[PDB]
């Protein structure tokens, strides 16, 4: 009755047919690592961290937007799921500057819990790392686009939910600013919200921006307050 | 240290106070943090 | 290079004096509230901005493994200087 | 693979494997979980019954001597209904081989005294009976060690904090120490620190 | 040895040694704790934690610090059920409150669909 | 392998025995103890000449916890709460506010040297090497509000000396 | 559901414990208060021990019963030696107050606890 059997690790089970084999892998509990998919907009490919080897292929595919054949096995625990992971970790910590002591995502990076948690001990490419001039985007958002790692979620998140259309990428190769071109201030509703979309301590608050750091706080319970949703 | 004496930075003391306890001049601890939480003023004009 | 309190007394490099209507004042009775009084945001402006003929460069200070670590920073504020936030200190660029 | 990795011995593996399954065909009465680890040191999972018949077939039988005895900790574990564990070990002088008893245990039905079978377990039961509240059943002398005396609570539980209930200090109006409720100088941050993104796969256990 | 035993509550707040005010004033929240959305990752999900209620915590004048008296304030306790967390929440004795459980509701999304035709959903920038 | 001690037998030859019984008789080795501690006694005593000559040290001391600053510059530290995530007594107590510049900075660094065990994961935890665990050893403190130090309070302890501090660290910056 | 009961039965036992050990804590009060040299007379004493028994006077399960009966023995096989000092036994009593009434209005004064 509509429902297609993927066998992720030799365990089978029953997907909906059309959907992606991410939402598979965290139907049976798996974490697929992601940095360019989220589950409130639409999927692009942009990141390729999702990667898994599917079997009978010599092809590693991606699976943040793959549509689900029939009868599938799912590898997410193979040797070259882990060579693909540890070489796109390697190649996405290049031309990111140091700034963990002072970026203000020092607990709540992506990053920093994937490399651990998937990438390699060693690092490489002794010379470049290049360097964006920041922009002013508003004094609500504080904003250093040298960590931006051009994964195409600020601009998603603008154009598909705040409707402003004010945010792009520019240029080719390595040098892919994403911002906005006229100097203007962007101003709009919603736009605190894009400071927890940016995965990377690129896009941080700009009167909390150095005043503490999340592994001391506490995290309590509430209710939203002066709106009538909550 | 008639080899290498100095060094090249503008800030270490022509004095070196010694250990200066048990005097009228040591330290005491305090917070070095402005104001908390900005009590509020009352408005010295007057109604009635 | 420090202010003074009305009170009487030095204030810190951050403005943390007390009011007239405390008694911390009255627990610096006696011993002296040290301060140093060599601040940090003074320091910088006595720095030459070095102008460096380049577009982007990189900044360790003063020492290889003896600072802090490599910031590559760039320099295409035309009238703006580039900033590294551990050196604290600027530049600026001369094709 | 072959540095930076301590190697494992199959041998051994399949030594304390035969071992464990001999004896757990053989005491089919109390004997629920065999378990041998990756690095090759036996469990032995057991009802909280037969803890005196397995000690004394435990120090005996000339198949196994383990007349050595070690540490007795009953690690505190909610989400349990029966909480405790009472983790005997034990040492052969002539094989060299460990094997770690833990029989479960409640809060409140007694562990029957291994005390009258190993004497080194005297202090071990009355330390663990102040300390956590596992009784022991016909014990000679039970007592509080490594607590005040007028202190309880059974402080190496989970339900009992960091800091205790109690906090001393001198005073010259009853002239001697007394006790009053805690007070502390600083919050001690208990700070988070479980993050996310599962670090080992291997170990997913089955959701519901 | 197989004896006359009843099958009831229990009462372990008279053993647990913690006095009146602090087994019946404060009471005990069991939740979920909740994705920390900077990041997104559900490992640190799947765990049922029982917290107490905070309480004051004021100015030590001499350091500028946060003490506290409150002992029970920095408990946590991980379970793996809501059941036995709610047994557990009324073997030991405190009152408390206990919240339910949510999920991310499972959605269809598909590439195919965000480059569509007549509809109104496109991406209008990739 | 194995070298066990006490596995004779007192002897029946009668110079043997009357060897023992001569020594049981006549105090003999207990005179010998003597003559031991006598060529003790005759040696010059190791004691050093403690308010004038010190005693011997380390490259790698762990003292006086001096903070440290840039050649001809502003003050190392960041706020960046390494040292109090990794401070095994908790005895690190952080506050950061940014200033006018931009950079980011602090307002208030405590340090309990009551509570402080001394261990050196602040000094090897620090990625710009601002806190560093200080040369010398001479706390001797009267009162006990003046071991709770504060920001000021170790950095007039870093500008009371930092070639000292230069000097070790320039020595052994190799080894960690 | 079986569970072995640590010495009693029913509450019939239990009730005959716990009364015994009452018998005991009563002929135990004045040779503590010649051996320590205490400061307070024996029927203020003899009232606390009256009270901390009836503190838990509501308690059914046999098996905590038993339970309190052997705590209240080793207290007073620990008291009835010479081990537990003058400091243990004044800390039983309550005389460092810790005034906190249980009204609404001085708990209101000195607030936040409800
Ligand atoms: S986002 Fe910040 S914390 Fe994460 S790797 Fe980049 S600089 Fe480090
Ligand atoms: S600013 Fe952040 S969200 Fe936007 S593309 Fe860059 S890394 Fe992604
Ligand atoms: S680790 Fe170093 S830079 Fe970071 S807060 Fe501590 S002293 Fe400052
Ligand atoms: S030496 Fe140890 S206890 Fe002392 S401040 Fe450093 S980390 Fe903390
Ligand atoms: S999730 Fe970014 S590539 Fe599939
Ligand atoms: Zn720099």
């Amino acid at each position: 009755s509509n429902l297609i059997e993927v066998f992720v690790d030799g365990q089978s089970v029953m997907v909906e047919p059309g959907t992606t084999v991410l939402q598979a892998c965290e139907k049976v509990g798996m974490q697929i690592p992601r940095f360019c998919y989220h589950e409130r907009l639409s999927v692009a490919g942009n990141c390729r961290m999702c990667l898994v080897e599917i079997e009978k292929a010599p092809k590693v595919v991606a699976a943040c937007a793959m549509p689900v054949m029939k009868g599938w096995n799912i590898l997410t625990n193979s040797e070259k799921t882990k060579k693909a992971r540890e070489g796109v970790m390697e190649f996405l910590l290049a031309n990111h500057p140091l700034d963990c002591p002072i970026c203000d995502q020092g607990g709540e990076c992506d990053l920093q819990d994937q490399s651990m948690m998937f990438g390699s001990d060693r690092s490489r490419f002794l010379e470049g790392k290049r360097a964006v001039e920041d922009k002013n985007i508003g004094p609500l958002v504080k904003t250093i686009m040298t960590r931006c790692i051009q994964c195409t979620r600020c601009i998603r998140f603008a154009s598909e939910i705040a409707g402003v259309d004010d945010l792009g990428t520019t240029g080719r190769g390595n040098d892919m600013q994403v911002g906005t071109y006229i100097e203007k201030m962007f101003m709009s509703e919603l736009s605190g919200n894009i400071i927890d979309i940016c995965p990377v301590g690129a896009l941080t608050s700009k009167p909390y921006a150095f005043t503490a750091r999340p592994w001391e706080t506490r995290k309590t319970e509430s209710i939203d307050v002066m709106d009538a949703v909550g | 240290p008639t080899v290498k004496p100095p060094t090249a930075r503008k800030f270490i003391w022509t004095n070196h106070k010694f250990n200066l306890s048990g005097t009228p001049q040591q330290y005491v601890p305090y917070s070095t943090t402005r104001k908390k939480i900005q009590e509020w003023v009352p408005p010295s004009t007057p109604y009635k | 290079g420090v202010r003074t309190s009305p009170t009487g007394e030095k204030v810190t490099h951050t403005g943390q004096v007390y009011d007239d209507e405390d008694y911390r004042r009255v627990r610096f009775v006696g011993r002296q509230k040290e301060v140093n009084e060599n601040f940090a945001i003074d320091l910088i402006a006595e720095q030459p901005v070095s102008q460096v003929g380049s577009r982007v460069i990189s900044c360790d200070g003063g020492g290889g493994a003896l600072g802090h670590p490599r910031v590559y920073i760039n320099l295409d504020k035309e009238t703006k200087t580039g900033t590294c936030g551990y050196c604290g200190l600027q530049f600026r660029q001369q094709h | 693979t072959r540095p930076t990795v301590r190697p494992r011995n199959d041998v051994a593996h399949k030594q304390l494997s035969a071992f464990g399954e001999y004896v757990a065909e053989i005491l089919p009465k109390y004997v629920q979980q065999v378990q041998v680890s990756c690095f090759s040191e036996l469990e032995i999972c057991i009802h909280p019954d037969g803890v005196i018949p397995v000690l004394t077939f435990l120090r005996d039988h000339s198949n196994a001597q383990f007349k050595s005895l070690a540490d007795l900790t009953a690690v505190d574990i909610p989400t349990r209904q029966n909480r405790f564990e009472i983790v005997y070990n034990l040492l052969s002088l002539r094989f060299n081989s460990r094997i770690r008893v833990k029989t479960y245990t409640d809060e409140l039905t007694p562990v029957e005294s291994s005390v009258s079978v190993y004497k080194a377990a005297n202090w071990y039961e009355r330390e663990i009976w102040d300390m956590f509240g596992v009784f022991f059943a016909n014990h000679p002398d039970l007592r509080r060690i490594l607590t005040d005396y007028g202190f309880e609570g059974h402080p190496f539980r989970k339900d009992f904090p960091l800091s205790g209930y109690v906090e001393l200090r001198y005073d010259d109006e009853v002239k001697r120490v007394v006790a009053e409720p805690v007070e502390l100088a600083q919050e001690f941050r208990k700070f988070d620190l479980n993050s996310p993104w599962e670090a080992f796969p291997a170990y997913r256990q089955p959701p519901e | 040895t197989q004896l006359i035993t009843v099958d009831e509550k229990l009462d372990i707040t008279t053993l647990t040694g913690v006095p009146e005010e602090h087994i019946k004033t404060r009471k005990a929240r069991i939740f979920v704790p909740a994705r920390n959305n900077m990041q997104s990752g559900v490992n640190n999900t799947k765990k049922w934690k029982m917290e107490f209620d905070t309480r004051e915590r004021w100015e030590n004048p001499l350091m500028g610090w946060a003490s506290t008296a409150d002992p029970l304030s920095n408990l946590v306790l991980t379970f793996s059920t809501k059941e036995d967390a709610i047994a557990f929440a009324e073997k030991n004795g405190w009152s408390y409150d206990v919240e339910e459980r949510k999920v991310p509701k499972p959605k269809s999304k598909s590439y195919g669909a965000n480059f569509s035709w007549n509809k109104r959903t496109r991406v209008s920038t990739k | 392998t194995y070298k066990y001690v006490n596995l004779r037998e007192p002897s029946m030859d009668m110079k043997s025995v009357t060897d023992r019984a001569a020594q049981t008789l006549l105090w003999t080795e207990l005179i010998r103890g003597l003559g031991m501690t006598l060529s003790y006694l005759f040696r010059e005593p190791a004691t050093i000449n403690y308010p004038f000559e010190k005693g011997p040290l380390s490259p790698r001391f762990r003292g006086e916890h001096a903070l440290r600053r840039y050649p001809s510059g502003e003050e190392r530290c960041i706020a960046c709460k390494l040292c109090e995530a990794v401070c095994p007594a908790q005895a690190i107590t952080i506050e950061a506010e940014p200033r006018a510049d931009g950079s980011r900075r602090t307002t208030r660094y405590d340090i309990d040297m009551t509570k402080c065990i001394y261990c050196g994961f602040c000094q090897e935890a620090c990625p710009v090497d601002a806190i560093v665990e200080g040369p010398n050893f001479e706390f001797s403190t009267e009162t006990h509000e003046e071991l709770l130090y504060n920001k000021e309070k170790l950095l007039n302890n870093g500008d009371k000396w930092e070639a000292e501090i230069a000097a070790n660290i320039q020595a052994d910056y190799l080894y960690r | 559901t079986s569970v072995k009961p640590i010495f009693s039965r029913d509450m019939n036992e239990a009730k005959r414990r716990v009364r015994e050990l009452y018998r005991a804590w009563y002929r135990e009060v004045p040779n503590t208060v010649h051996l320590f040299q205490l400061d307070i007379s024996v029927k203020q004493g003899r009232d606390k021990v009256r009270e901390m028994f009836k503190k838990n006077a509501h308690v059914t399960d046999p098996r905590v019963v038993d339970l309190l009966v052997i705590k209240g023995k080793m207290e007073l096989e620990e008291t009835i030696n010479v081990w537990k000092q003058r400091t243990h036994v004044m800390r039983f009593f309550h005389e460092t107050e810790a005034p906190r009434p249980k009204d609404f209005l001085s708990k209101f004064y000195v607030g936040h606890d409800p």
